[PDB]
């Protein structure tokens, strides 16, 4: 009808649940609410074995599955989107999809807060000025005003500089790739001259 | 730019799935990809179900990313039609490919329409004399009918289509449309240059007096373009039939390539395959294309389509489905071509709806049926002639064999478009000349001539001319060798006089290849 | 969906427990 | 001038989902082109054949036994190309343009795409001059 558009397009039939779950929780402004509510079921499936029986065992009747999920979620002040969500999955037996809806609900939440989790590998641990140099140098790789969240790792095989691991792509600003790319360019230029 | 702009969801060769956020395009509507190396036009084939359409690209999809914005034109592929398309070349999407500027468009028509209805059909059987003996005798063409030339891989169904162009199209008066679907680009350039020389296509300021539109979707094109260029040529013919209201000729070289290009696409549209490996929607695709190529009450389309047969198999479904849509069938066979008989038309497999005694007359139909009876009676004698020898038939049987070997050679003919690679002049034979000559061979007036008197001649006068031309040849032995060359006085110079005239060429010192590769 | 984002769901990330401590108070009678 | 104009290009990663039957399924590579030459971390190249919604079908130019699930696939940014030029004359190359005669790298050469559209109707002319094969059954 008239829903807020998702922050990024996604795959089929499991991310399309999480896109639709994001699109109705945004009209309710309960985006951080149900992302907390989805996470609580993932630990709940870790605790009880009689609850993840309703998602894997193919011999529970589809009446008993949809009654137990309703008979538990009458209460507790869970959001009315999720107690409508879990009744949609219990009627269809798609309770196994919750582990894949949650990882597709995450990057919708991540691209709504416009954060991107990266990883910095340097030769030595940084200064507090070297970090603010690195942040504005690494802000040329994201495509908007994204709040970059760095992680710091150490590799002394790099001889100074940094690499960024965005988990989609990688930029190698280290001096090790600089000197080997330099030597490749030199040894290919004397191949012609 | 949010709505009415979808993005490329996935790319499987020539099949592009485009995802729209809302308000999807219709099926058959054309879309445009933004920021491609050439103009990439997609045409929507299916609604896949989750705000995704599935399209067929009219150019190559090499270089598409799965995020590219795709704008919707809100209409099918619309090509220019009119009288300003005459003497031009168009591709599948209507762009000019002759470098003669933009196409002056009397209208911009969609390439998709329905067939004309039942009440617009016209049932008028008038003959079309082609000048080809086997065609005019045994399977006469309808003036306003659909004509099919069947045969596979070098039997001569392009030389037959060029002889039909040269004979019919020059003496027509209406317009022509050549739709080259899946053929050689060398042949399309040959036809374009040959039509410039003949004045059928004029360039520049006198361009509007041209009589032909070329629409070329040749075999270097991706399968989205070859599957849809016959529709573009059909639309250019349909404008002249409907709006200008006149008789046109549509020559489609290899309408089989339309079926083949849909068969290439349909493996990736996610369908169960039909028989031999073709698409399930073969007969309806071919039918919906062919049912637009008709004569109506408002105009005429004389359609000559060459049909390729795969592996010389007529039971392949793409020729066997084409057989029903055609009025005149001309089946060219490979063994008749290996006998040297050109045009290699099988006379016992080519048919016509004009071969009817109420249409072409009584003596024409009787001569045609008599020639086919002699040829069938000879085909029934092939096994015993092969394994027992000619010397063991009856006398009427070996009269039938001789008359059939005469009328097999007499059905061949030198073509005026083949005179550049044969050396024989082309021989347009009139229809009355064909009927008179074949009646002469059938009754027995010409049991006296040799067999090779009939090979590659025009008509029944030229068999007698060639008979005296080849029986003066066995008497052609002249005296003294007629030398007049032995020591010609100051007419034949010496060799070093002749080497003294030949120019010295300069040999440019080890190929010069690195000096100009570094020029760029 | 991917795998490397889906291995991180083996870690507790709930940041609130008004459901995990509620459901065990009501799951066992419902399944019994 | 090379060192003053030096930009470490953002290498786009992608894991391998599933390899075997001569074709890898590659997770990731969200910006890869159809028909682009991708490079596995084993040094074996590939061609992004089917761009799907959830993976990329990569046909592997070489033995696919060196590809594992979890290998990284770096895209090279260009449609499948071979080095063309006068520096190829005399050289025995494999099907991707890499020399196999052991005579070093192809010097004086330039990459161009292998999938080019043939020249159109207005780009040809008629074939006039002969090409003598030196076989007199052929040339006669
Ligand atoms: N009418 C003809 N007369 C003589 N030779 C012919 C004729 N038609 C075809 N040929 C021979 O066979 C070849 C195939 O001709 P073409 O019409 O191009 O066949 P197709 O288009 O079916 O491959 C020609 O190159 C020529 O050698
Ligand atoms: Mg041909």
């Amino acid at each position: 009808l008239k829903l807020p558009t998702a922050p990024l397009q996604l795959s089929g039939t499991s991310a399309q649940i999480a896109t639709l779950l994001w699109q109705v929780a945004a009209k309710e402004n309960q985006l951080d609410k149900v992302q907390d509510e989805l996470y609580q079921f993932i630990e709940l499936f870790k605790q009880h074995s009689e609850l993840r029986r309703l998602a894997t065992d193919p011999f529970v009747p589809t009446l008993v599955r949809t009654k137990i999920i309703s008979s538990v979620l009458k209460d507790s002040g869970a959001s009315e989107i999720t107690k409508k969500l879990f009744e949609a999955l219990a009627d269809e037996g798609a309770l196994s999809a919750l582990l894949e809806v949650t990882v597709n609900y995450e990057e919708l939440m991540l691209a709504h807060k416009k954060e991107v989790y990266c990883t910095v590998i340097t030769a030595e641990p940084l200064d507090k000025l070297e970090r603010v140099e690195l942040t504005k140098k690494a802000e040329k790789f994201v495509d908007a005003g994204f709040k970059l969240v760095m992680q710091e790792k150490i590799d002394k095989k790099l001889l100074g500089g940094f690499v960024i691991e965005f988990s989609d792509r990688r930029v190698d600003m280290s001096t090790a790739k600089k000197v080997e790319e330099f030597n490749n360019f030199v040894n290919k230029l004397v191949l012609s001259i | 730019p949010a709505i009415d702009a979808g993005y490329v969801s996935q790319v499987i060769g020539p099949v592009v799935d485009v995802r729209f956020d809302g308000e999807l395009p219709s099926i058959l509507s054309s879309l445009e990809v933004e920021g491609h190396s050439v103009r990439l036009v997609l045409e929507v084939a299916q609604h896949m179900g989750d705000n995704t359409v599935r399209c067929i690209a009219m150019d190559s999809t090499d270089g598409l990313v799965r995020g590219q914005k795709v704008v919707d034109t809100g209409s099918p592929i619309k090509v220019p039609v009119g009288r300003g398309t005459l003497g031009r070349i168009m591709n599948v999407i209507g762009e000019p490919v002759d470098e003669q500027g933009p196409i002056d468009a009397a209208d911009i028509w969609s390439i998709h329409r329905e067939a004309p209805e039942f009440t617009e059909q016209s049932t008028e059987q008038e003959i079309l004399v082609t000048g080809i003996k086997v065609v005019d005798l045994l399977a006469p063409y309808q003036r306003g009918g659909k004509i099919g030339l069947f045969g596979g891989a070098g039997v001569g169904k392009t030389v037959l289509i060029m002889e039909l162009i040269n004979n019919v199209a020059k003496a027509h008066g209406g317009f022509s449309v050549f739709a080259g679907v899946g053929e050689r680009t060398r042949e399309g350039n040959d036809l374009y240059r040959e039509m410039i020389e003949s004045g059928v296509i004029k360039l520049g300021a006198e361009r509007g007096n041209s009589k032909c539109t070329l629409v070329y979707g040749q075999m270097n094109e991706p399968p989205g373009a070859r599957a849809r260029v016959a529709l573009t040529g059909l639309t250019v013919a349909e404008y002249f039939r409907d709006i200008e209201g006149q008789d046109v000729l549509l020559f489609v070289d290899n309408i089989f390539r339309f079926t083949q290009a849909n068969s290439e696409v349909s493996a990736l549209l996610g369908r169960i395959p039909s028989a031999v490996g073709y698409q399930p929607t073969l007969a309806t695709d071919l039918g919906g294309l062919q049912e637009r190529i008709t004569t109506t009450t408002k105009g005429s389309i004389t359609s000559v389509q060459a049909v390729y047969v795969p592996a010389d198999d007529l039971t392949d479904p793409a020729p066997a489905t084409t057989f029903a849509h055609l009025d005149a069938t001309t089946v060219l066979s490979r063994s008749i071509a290996e006998l040297g008989i050109y045009p290699a038309v099988d006379p016992l497999d080519s048919t016509s709806r004009m071969l009817n005694p109420n249409v072409i007359g009584a003596e024409h139909y009787n001569v045609a049926r008599g020639v086919q009876k002699v040829l069938q009676d000879y085909k029934n004698l092939q096994d015993i002639i092969a394994i027992l020898g000619m010397d063991e038939l009856s006398e009427e049987d070996k009269l039938t064999v001789a008359r059939a070997r005469k009328i097999q050679r007499f059905l061949s003919q030198p073509f005026q478009v083949a005179e550049v690679f044969t050396g024989t002049p082309g021989k347009y034979v009139d229809l009355a000349d064909t009927i008179s000559g074949f009646q002469g061979v059938l009754t027995g007036k010409y049991d006296d001539l040799p067999e090779m008197a009939f090979y590659m001649v025009g008509d029944i006068k030229e068999v007698k001319e060639k008979a005296d031309k080849m029986a003066k040849d066995i008497a052609s032995r002249k005296e003294a060798d007629n030398k007049k060359v032995s020591e010609e006085l100051k007419d034949i110079p010496s060799l070093d006089k002749l080497v003294s005239e030949i120019k010295e060429v300069v040999i440019e010192e080890d190929d010069g290849l690195e000096e100009d590769f570094k020029a760029e | 969906a991917d795998a490397k984002a889906l291995d991180e769901l083996r870690k507790p990330k709930f940041s609130s427990k008004y459901l995990i401590q509620h459901v065990s108070q009501k799951l066992i009678p419902a399944v019994k | 001038e090379w060192e003053k104009s030096y930009q470490p290009p953002v290498i786009h990663l992608g894991r391998v989902l599933s390899v075997g039957d001569g074709i890898a399924r590659v997770y990731g590579l969200k910006s890869v082109q159809a028909g682009e030459l991708v490079c596995f971390d084993s040094g074996v190249k590939g061609m992004a054949l089917n761009l799907q919604a959830d993976h990329v079908g990569v046909v592997v130019f070489g033995n696919d036994s060196v590809i594992h699930q979890g290998d990284l696939v770096y895209r090279t940014g260009q449609i499948v190309n071979v080095p063309i030029g006068p520096g190829t004359l005399g050289r025995v190359t494999d099907g991707l343009g890499q020399p196999i005669d052991g005579k070093g790298p192809l010097t004086n050469v330039r990459s161009s795409l292998v999938e080019v559209k043939a020249p159109g109707i207005i780009a040809r002319q008629s074939v006039r001059e002969p090409l003598f094969t030196g076989v007199k059954a052929v040339d006669a």
